[PDB]
Parts: C-alpha cells; structure tokens; sequence
C-alpha cells in the first residue's frame, strides 16, 4: 500500500450491486452422485486494451495550442524518431528561429507507465510530443476510448478490408491504412531498431494524430476468462438439470443436461486451456486410483458460466488393494463394493447438501455488501476482489478509480487538525503535503487509510 | 423539465 | 432497515427506524406511468443546498392531483422531508429507476446510461477488470 | 435398454383405463417421459410433454404421471376417439438414444 | 450490410431525360462512405463507369459524359441520383449503382443491374 | 404454425436410394434439431436417427449410419434425408419430426438432446420391391 | 477516355494456367493501384483482386494479379468449368475510373 492518490476514471469504469445470488434447493435425496473434475470459466467483460500512439505539435504564445503534425511528418516521426521544427497553417518556429531543422526526439522524463511522452524541446514557442499509451475497447469492439479520453468510433480490428464484421464511423477522409509500415522501438533513442507491422492504423483527430496497429481480432481477444478448477467435483442429475457442487467451493452450479458443442468457436481460445488443465487435474491427482468416465462435456450454466467437465470413476477395490499391495471370493469383493458404494453415496449427498448450505449466508452477505459499499466502496470491493481496489459512491453505482504512486518521501503531516481559516471545524483527518513523482509542486491533500492520500473538499467536523 | 421512468415487476 | 429486513425474509420488505425498534410498513402501488423525475436537483428554494436523490412528479390510481416526491431504491417513491445534502461540486451521480439510468452532472440531469455498460458484482466468482489509468494530470 | 409397455388395452366410454411404461436406471429412472398418440393412418401426435405437462389442444381426459423408474397415461372418459396407438419416449443417457415404447393400442 | 438497389424506369424514349436513382439500405449515406458511382455496361460490351458523388455533394464525372450527365445526393433519403441527357441507342444499357464502401477496396458493393432500353 | 411437410409416396427398387424431404414453415427451420422416425407397416416407432440444420450435424442408428446422407437448404428450409442401398424390409412409412432442443444458444453452439418431437410431418410411403 | 487495352477473349482446358493481360498507359495502369472484377453474365461484376497483387478474403489462391511496368496480368490457375467469366481490369487514369475491355474467358 503505497502513498498513492486515487482518482476516478472520469466516470467511465462504472459497477453496480445486483441481488445476482439465487438460491435453488435440490429436492430429492438421490444418492448416485457423480464424481469428477471441473474447470470454470466467465465470461470476459473486461475491455480489450490495446497501445496507441498520439502525435501532436504545441503552440504557445500559455494558451497552448494542440494541432495534428502533417503526415509527412508522421512518417518522419516513426521512421528517423525525428520532428521537424516547423509547422504551417501561416508559419511558426521555435523561438527565435527559422531553420525548419530536423530535431531529435527525447524522452520526456516528467511521463509515467502509462502516456510515455516524448519531446524535441526539452521545456518542462513551437513544440513537437509523441505520446504512446493505452486504449479500451468493449464488445463489441466498434469503437474505443484511449486513456487519454479521446472517443474513437473505428473498431480496433477494422484491417480495410472487413467493414461487413467490423465498424467504422469517423471521418473517411482523415482515415489512413498502412500495409508493412515501418515504427521505430523507441521514440527517444537516437538509433533504434526498426520494427514491421502488418497493418497500422492512422486517424487525423482536430488536435491529434492517433495511430494503432490493427491486429486479428480472435487471435487477441478472448471472450471467456478462466475463474477456477475444481479437483474434487460432485455432480447430481435432475430430469433437466446438472447441478455441480465443490467442497472447497461455497458456490454450486446448476445447468440443462444438454452440452455445449465444445468445437464451437467461441471456445477456441479456451478449449485447449481447459483440456489441459483437466488432463493436469487428472495426471497428479488421479492417475492411479482412478479412471476417466466418458469425455469432456461442456456445459453453460444458468447464471453464465462455462463449465469443463471430465468424469472420474475409482478403481474396484480389487485393483485397488493391489495396487497397495473363486467364485465365493468374487461374491465377497462384489460385496465389498456394494458397501463401499452404498456409503461413499452416503457421504456424496451429504456433501452436496452442505455445498448447498452456503448460498443463503451468501445472499446476506452480498446485502451486506451492498449496504456498506455506500460508506466505503474501496474497502468492501477490496475485500470481495481481494485486491487493493479504490472505488468512488456515484449515487446507486461505484466508479472504479486508478492511484497514482506519489514520492513516497515528501509525505508530510501537518501538526494542527484545526480549520485556521474556519472556528470551530476541525479536519477529519490529519492534512498532508506530498509531491508527486520528478516533481517538486508542494500539494495539499489528506491522509486517508491504507498510505492513501485525499485530494479534493477536505473531511471536517465539529471540534468536539 | 421531465424525464419518464420505465415499468419493473416485482 | 428495509434493505436489511429484505434479506433477512428474503422478500421486498418496508421498514422505518424508530429508535430501538423498527416499524413495519406498507407499500401503495402508483400510476407507474405518472412518474416523472426532475432534471435540476438544486434545491432552488435554498442556494448551496442540494437534493440526495432526484425529484420524482407522480400520480396515485385513479387520481390527477400531481404529488411531489423524491426517487428512492427499488423503485420506491419517497414522501416527506426530502434528502438533502451540499452542492459538493464537482458532481457525478446516477440514479437508477426501472430498467433505466439518468446521470446528473453538477446536480444537473445529462443523459440516459444503458444498464449494460455498468457491470454487476460478483461476489460468488470476483473477478476484476483494471479502470483507466492515470498520468500525473 | 428398452421401454416395455403392454401391447394393448380395452374398456368402455366414460371408464378410466391406464397404460403403463416401463424403463430402467437410465432414461425413465432419470429423465422425462414423452407421451405420442397415433391415430391409424396419420401420423404420431405429441400428447404428454416432460412428466405431467400437456399441450394446447389436448383434453383433460389425459393425465400423465411418472413414479421411480415407471410412468403412467390414464385416459379418464374413454371417448370414441380415443382409440389409437399409446407411445412412450425417454431419453437414455447411457446410450445418448430417443427410446421408444412398444405402443399400446387402446381399442375402446 | 450495405444493400444497394436501383429504382430506374425500364423503358424510356430516345429523347429528354433518363433519371435513375439509387437508394442505400443498412447503412447511410454519410461522411464514412467514400464515393458512390454509376457504371453502365451495353448488353453484351465492356463496362464503363460514369461518375461519382461524395456525401457532401462533391462529384466527378468521365470526360466523355460530363456534359450530358448530371449526378445528385441526397443523404436525408440515402439516395442519390443519375440523370442522362440527350439520349441516344446506345444509352441502352444494364445500369449498375456501385460504392466504396472498404478502406481498401474501389468498388467492392455493388447494386441490381438496371436494363435502360432507349 | 409450426408445421412440417414431407414428399409424397414413393416406390423403388432393392439397391436405390430414396431422398425424403422436410420442409419447415411457422418456424426458424436452422432453430431446432430434426428427429427422422420411421414405423413398418403394423408395426411400432422406430427412431432412425437426428440431423442438425444449423451445422449439419448427423447421427443415426447402426443400421442407417453409412447408408443415410443428410442435405439441407436453408433458403428453403428443407432437410433431405437419402437412404441408399434398400432392402425389402426398408418399406415403411418415414416422419420428420421437430424437437424443442435449440441447436444454439445466446452464445455457443448445442448438442443434441431429447426434450420431445412436439411436431411432426406428414409422414412419406417409401415402398421397396423388385 | 484512355480504356485500358484488354485481350477480348481467353481459352484454356480444365486444370490449364490461363492468363489475361491489360495494357494501359503509363499515367493510369503504371501508378495508380489495379483491381480485377469477375463478371457472369447476367450478374453485378465480383471484386476478384483489390490491390496489385492482393486477394479479397474467400477469393481462391487460383487467381494471382501481378503488374509489370504498365501492363498488369491476371493468372488463373487450375481452370475450373465456374471460371467462365468475364474478367475486367480496372483503376484510376486523372481523377476518374476506367475499367479494361473485359477478357471473356472459355473452358
Ligand atoms: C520544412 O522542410 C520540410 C522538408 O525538408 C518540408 O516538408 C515538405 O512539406 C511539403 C508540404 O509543405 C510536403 O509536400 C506534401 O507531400 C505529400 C506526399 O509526400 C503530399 O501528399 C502532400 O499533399 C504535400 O504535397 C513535402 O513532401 C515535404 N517534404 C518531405 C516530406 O520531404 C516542410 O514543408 C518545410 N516547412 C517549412 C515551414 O519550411
Ligand atoms: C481482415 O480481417 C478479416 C476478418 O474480419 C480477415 O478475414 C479472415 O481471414 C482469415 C485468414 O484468411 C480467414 O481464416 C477467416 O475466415 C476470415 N474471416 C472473415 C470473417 O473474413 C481478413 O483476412 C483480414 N484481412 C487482412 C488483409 O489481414
Ligand atoms: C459442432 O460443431 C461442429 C463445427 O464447429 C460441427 O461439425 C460439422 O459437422 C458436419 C457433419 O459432420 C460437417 O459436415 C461439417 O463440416 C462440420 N464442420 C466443421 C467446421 O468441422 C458438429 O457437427 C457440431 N455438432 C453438433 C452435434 O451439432
Ligand atoms: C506486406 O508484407 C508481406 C510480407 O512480405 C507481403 O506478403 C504483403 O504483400 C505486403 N503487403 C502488401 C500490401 O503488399
Ligand atoms: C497427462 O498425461 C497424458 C498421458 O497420460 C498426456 O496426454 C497429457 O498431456 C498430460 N497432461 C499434462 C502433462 O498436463
Ligand atoms: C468419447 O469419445 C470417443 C472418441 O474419442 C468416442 O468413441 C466415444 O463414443 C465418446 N463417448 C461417448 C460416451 O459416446
Ligand atoms: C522525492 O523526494 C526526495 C526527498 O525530498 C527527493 O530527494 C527526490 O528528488 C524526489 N524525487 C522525485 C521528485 O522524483
Ligand atoms: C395513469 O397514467 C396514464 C398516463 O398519464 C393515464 O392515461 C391513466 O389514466 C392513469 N391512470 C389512472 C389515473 O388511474
């Protein structure tokens, strides 16, 4: 837990509470269970990110002008990693010059891991600054917006030639594909190694210059996303209905008992994975006192999931015991299994039972969730996620923020709690002066918890 | 000014 | 207390706080079709005041006589003192009524959200998709 | 694995009569049992739906009922229409197979 | 889907003026459409196309037929319009409405053959 | 409505092929997984087999499964169904059949299972002698 | 305008290499990138090649363009009776589009 400050993704990353958590009894007491190995996967709702580049040239007279480089000089750019000193409209120079020379791009040091900025004129007048930084892009991928908020309406898949299965809505005339163009690898190294790419994608914004290279879209997006496996699976069958339970799981699954076409192509970049995983489960776990019962069925379960399912059916006792090591023998072995069977039943529907016993504290819980998010979203969805997550209240949604690592070193805390410029308030929370990083601007912001420092209208109360 | 709400069941 | 009381039943229950006690309460279906939300939140009868949730116009059954009174959760209509809070600004809220989301920009109504463009918790599976992230700005 | 259900039935307009179905662990024993009429000399007919569901355009006069690894279709009244082959379905898990009866001609 | 059908007359004299239009469906007309062209083709001869329009109304024609061929827009109704002056026998053509409607392609889309009888 | 139609009769000879056509109306023909049954002449259901109109998915008893071919045309929604190599025996009476499983769902793709023939066609005469 | 010059007419026997030649000029065939459309009779043309040399998706690997100088070529490889065709060579001249005589191809 880092100092940090944590803003809110310009409300964009919004999530929600839903009573999502249903709760269906299984009725009968059948006891033929089925034993097996499961792996789950969700599908993926997350957005596709992809890199993007921004070109831009910058006008001062601290007004500070944005205007897109002609593309002549964006092939300039990615091919020499060089600018040049002049832009025309009806002409302008750096200051005090007229060379129109050729300038060397340099990093911008004042960037961060995301927005790599790279300048000619090193000013932290007439500028000229490549930004590299990421881009989302949501199913379905029509349009995406980069971190920098700017909203384009192309697909990020759109290769020219696949307007039928792809989008494409901005302006045709500013639109430009480039077969096998040259980019250089790094922007700020006066000589670095140069680097194909199949197609690359450029768009004249008002301000801007964005680029991306376009890829294939099934070989870069996956719309299922591996949750977890399950060693130990018990399932029971309903006239219409599996319903799968783990004991290490507090969730069970139910679904139809018709499978899923595993070689549909929805599953094409899941099904090797979760093949693999299975024959993984099996190889180091049941290899020896077990046997693989039918193939691998799929299955879509009703609140979303997709279900790999690999049937396992332990050796006879017979070959177990030898494996550890007439007729009046073999009745007193099929005895032994008959037993054997009968309890392990026993102990199968017991265990389904308690797996089943968990969804309606889970319920509670998640009202619980729900109730408490209103007073601190970031604590109750890092608790759910188990992940430092900061989260802001926006009425009946949370928005999702993102934190900035600050110095760390220049992090201190004022003595006096009181509201000098208002008696009688006092601050909530102690007040803290910070910097952020390759910066010296002293900031004013608020201790919160977890090192993370509060930025905005300050937490105050009565000085009681 | 106004805007119009939407029906829900339970 | 309803909230609570509904998932302890785990049916849509109405409850007020009353001290050390809860009461009980019952639900009057409306209109459904009267009900109208205002698009400024700001308290216009006291500047620096702002409302908590937005301003609901409805219509009891069979009934004309317009009433005035705030959106709640779950589609519930509130009626009294209305929720009130400071203009904290900037501002950026969204209510949700029905199958439908209005944003409110600075306490003033933006636009409609899809539903489908906000995700739902999981609690049972959580798994989390990484926000936009920030650069020094 | 097989479905056994007696070759034929008799009775009377207005009486009750019932025509059994046998199956095993399998199909019946975990599965749902489809019900068919079949008029000679028209096709089959979809009577009886999961256990006990009925569609649109089907009396009252049939009620099905499913019990272990049995089911049943009463036919209550008995009308002169009702005279037809009887089919019992299941789904068979152990041969992933649409099973048949052996039909049951009601006569009445 | 970018459907394209023609609504062209089947017959015409071989006086005044033959007007054909196009009209667009799936999609729109818009400032994301490149060109859209006419193309005629005599029954049983070469291709040849005739002109093109832009969305903003911004049109080239061939040397041959700028004179006696005017082309229009209309991007409120998704349409957008051929018209042949001064017609003669050899007007006699199947008409084709096609567009550009990849970042790659020239005439990738292209509409129903009108059969213009003059 | 939901209905089905099937050729009419149809008379051959031991060593042929005899193609059945199913044409489906009222309903998404590519929707649902096709049931082929067939009955002797006095004699009970027999199921032969089922067939996938959205993948071409087919599946049919030993004794129709290298002797069935399975075609279809979406555009008009028939299924055709050939037997080749006829025997005296083969004579019968032949239905297409719908069942309420889906050959699809929201995202991915079905396999087949039996949830009922809730419609049936007209059913088609094929005779077979020398 | 400057048509581009097209063979009228090709041959070759099923599973045979057939090649159609367009000639152009030099400001219109030798600059500008050339497209070959596949025509049936009674039907609107096929893109069939959309730059020099690159296949439209689900067009066979039996079709090739290739440009030399001015003149661009289409190669047919392994004749199919479903080849006879019109094939037309097009591309822009100044400002405007022109399309090839059209090499109507027989089996
Ligand atoms: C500074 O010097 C550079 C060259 O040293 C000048 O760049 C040249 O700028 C002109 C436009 O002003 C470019 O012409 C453009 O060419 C492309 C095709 O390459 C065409 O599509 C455009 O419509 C336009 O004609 C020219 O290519 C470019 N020279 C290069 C890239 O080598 C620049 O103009 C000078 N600026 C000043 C203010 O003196
Ligand atoms: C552009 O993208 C499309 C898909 O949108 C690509 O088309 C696929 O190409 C592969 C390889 O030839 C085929 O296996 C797929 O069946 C194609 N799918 C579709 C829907 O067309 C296309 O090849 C890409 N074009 C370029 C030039 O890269
Ligand atoms: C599951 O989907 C696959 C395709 O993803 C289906 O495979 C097709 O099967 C038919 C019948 O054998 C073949 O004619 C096709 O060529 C196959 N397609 C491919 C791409 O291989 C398969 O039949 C489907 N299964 C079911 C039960 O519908
Ligand atoms: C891009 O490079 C590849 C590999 O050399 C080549 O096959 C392809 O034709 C090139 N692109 C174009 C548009 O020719
Ligand atoms: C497990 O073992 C089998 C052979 O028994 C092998 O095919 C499979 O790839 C193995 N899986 C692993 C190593 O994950
Ligand atoms: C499992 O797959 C094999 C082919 O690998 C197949 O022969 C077998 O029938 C399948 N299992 C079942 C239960 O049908
Ligand atoms: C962080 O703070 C330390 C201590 O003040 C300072 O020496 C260092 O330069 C700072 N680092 C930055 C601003 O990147
Ligand atoms: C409910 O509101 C609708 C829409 O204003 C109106 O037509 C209807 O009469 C109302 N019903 C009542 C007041 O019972």
């Amino acid at each position: 837990y880092p100092y940090r400050v944590c803003s809110m993704a310009q409300g964009l990353d919004l999530i929600r509470f839903e009573r999502n958590i249903v709760c269906t009894s299984m009725k009968p007491i059948n006891e033929d269970l089925d034993e097996g190995i499961m792996v789950v996967y969700k599908r993926n709702i997350c957005a596709h990110t992809f890199k993007v580049r921004v070109y831009q040239k910058v006008l001062t007279f601290s007004n500070t002008e944005y205007v897109a480089p002609p593309m002549w000089e964006i092939h300039h750019i990615n091919s020499h990693s060089q600018c040049y000193s002049s832009y025309s409209r009806f002409v302008a120079y750096h200051r005090d010059s007229y060379e129109n020379k050729t300038m060397q791009l340099m990093p911008d040091d004042y960037s961060n891991t995301c927005s790599t900025r790279y300048v000619t004129v090193k000013d932290q007048n007439l500028n000229c600054m490549v930004t590299i930084t990421t881009a989302r892009s949501k199913y379905p991928y029509h349009f995406f917006i980069t971190s920098t908020g700017d909203v384009v309406d192309i697909s990020p898949f759109y290769n020219g030639t696949n307007r039928n299965a792809s989008y494409f809505g901005e302006n045709a005339d500013k639109f430009f594909i480039f077969p096998n163009y040259t980019i250089v690898s790094d922007f700020g190294r006066p000589n670095s190694a140069l680097e194909t790419h199949r197609l690359v994608a450029f768009l004249e914004r008002a301000d801007s210059v964005i680029s991306w290279d376009i890829q294939d879209e099934k070989n870069v997006t996956c719309q299922l996303t591996f949750w977890e496996a399950s060693e130990r699976t018990i399932r029971s069958e309903a006239e219409d209905s599996y319903h799968f339970s783990s004991a290490k799981m507090t969730a069970t699954f139910l679904s139809k008992k018709q499978e899923v076409n595993m070689s549909d192509s929805a599953l094409d970049c899941v099904r090797d994975e979760a093949i693999n995983k299975l024959q993984q489960i099996f190889n180091t776990s049941y290899n020896q006192t077990y046997e693989k019962y039918g193939n691998v069925s799929v299955f879509e379960t009703t609140g979303g999931l997709v279900v790999f399912w690999q049937g396992i059916k332990q050796k006879s006792l017979v070959e177990l015991e030898r494996l550890a090591n007439e007729s009046v023998h073999n009745l007193v072995y099929a005895q032994l299994q008959f037993t054997y069977d009968t309890l392990r039943g026993y102990i199968n529907r017991a265990l389904a039972q308690i797996a089943e016993a968990w969804c309606v504290d889970q319920r509670r819980t998640l009202e619980v969730f729900k109730e408490l998010s209103k007073i601190n979203p970031s604590a109750i969805l890092s608790a759910i996620y188990n992940k430092p997550i900061a989260a802001r209240f926006m009425g009946d949604v949370l928005g999702l923020a993102s934190c900035v690592t600050i110095n760390q070193t220049s992090v201190k805390v004022l003595r006096d709690m009181n509201v000098k410029e208002s008696p009688g308030r006092c601050y909530s929370r102690p007040v803290v002066i910070f910097n952020f990083a390759n910066s010296s601007y002293v900031q004013y912001g608020q201790l919160g918890e977890d090192n993370e420092i509060l930025l905005g209208n300050h937490r105050t109360e009565e000085c009681q | 000014g106004d805007v119009v709400g939407v029906n829900t069941t339970k | 207390p309803s909230a609570i009381l509904s998932a302890i039943y785990n049916k849509p229950i109405a409850a007020r706080f009353m001290g050390d006690v809860l009461g009980l309460a019952s639900c009057v279906t409306i209109n459904q079709t009267s009900v109208k939300v205002l698009r400024d939140m700001n308290v216009k009868e006291s500047p620096g005041r702002c409302y908590s949730r937005p301003v609901v116009i409805f219509n009891f059954a069979n009934s004309s006589y317009v009433q005035y009174g705030q959106l709640g959760e779950d589609n519930e209509i509130l009626l009294g003192n209305h929720r009130t809070e400071e203009c904290q600004l900037p501002s950026l809220k969204i209510f949700i009524a029905g199958n439908s989301a209005y944003e409110y920009v600075d306490y003033l109504f933006k636009r409609m959200i899809d539903l489908s463009s906000i995700s739902t918790v999981d609690s049972m599976i959580a798994l989390d998709c990484d926000p936009l992230c920030n650069t020094d700005f | 694995s097989v479905l056994s259900q007696p070759p034929s039935a008799s009775g009377t307009p207005g009486q009750r009569v019932t025509i059994s179905c046998s199956g095993s662990s399998s199909n019946i024993g975990k599965n749902y049992v489809y019900w068919y009429q079949q008029v000679p000399g028209t096709a089959p007919k979809l009577l009886m739906f999961k256990n006990n569901q009925r569609p649109s355009g089907v009396p009252d006069r049939f009620s099905g009922s499913k019990s272990g690894t049995s089911a049943s279709l009463a036919i209550s009244g008995l009308r002169s229409e009702d005279e037809a082959d009887y089919y019992c379905s299941a789904w068979d898990g152990s041969l992933s197979r649409p099973l048949f009866g052996g039909g049951t001609k009601v006569t009445v | 889907q970018l459907q394209l059908q023609e609504s062209g007359p089947g017959l015409v004299k071989p006086s005044e003026t033959l007007s054909l239009t196009c009209t667009v469906s799936g999609a729109s007309i818009d400032r994301s459409t490149y060109y859209w062209g006419w193309i005629r083709q005599p029954p049983g001869k070469g291709l040849e196309w005739i002109a093109n329009i832009y969305y903003n109304g911004r049109a080239v024609y061939s040397p041959s037929l700028k004179s006696r061929v005017t082309i229009s827009v209309d991007t409120s109704k998704n349409q957008f319009s051929l018209k042949v002056r001064s017609l003669t026998a050899a007007d006699t053509a199947v008409y084709y409405c096609a567009t550009r409607w990849n970042y790659f392609f020239d005439f990738d889309y292209w509409g129903r053959g009108t059969l213009v009888t003059v | 409505q939901v209905q089905l139609v099937q050729s009419g009769a149809e008379v051959k000879n031991p060593g042929a092929s005899v193609k059945v056509s199913c044409k489906a109306s009222g309903y998404t023909f590519t929707d649902y997984y096709i049931h082929w049954v067939r009955q002797a002449p006095g004699q009970g259901l027999e199921w032969m087999g089922w067939f996938n109109p959205n993948s071409g998915g087919t599946n049919f008893v030993q004794n129709f499964q290298g002797r069935v071919t399975m075609t279809r045309d979406t555009s008009i929604s028939t299924a055709y169904m050939e037997l080749s190599r006829l025997r005296s025996d083969d004579t019968a009476m032949y239905y297409c059949a719908k069942d309420s499983a889906k050959t699809a769902s929201a995202y991915y793709g079905l396999n087949f299972f039996y949830y009922g023939m809730d419609v049936w066609g007209q059913g088609t005469t094929v005779t077979v002698s020398s």
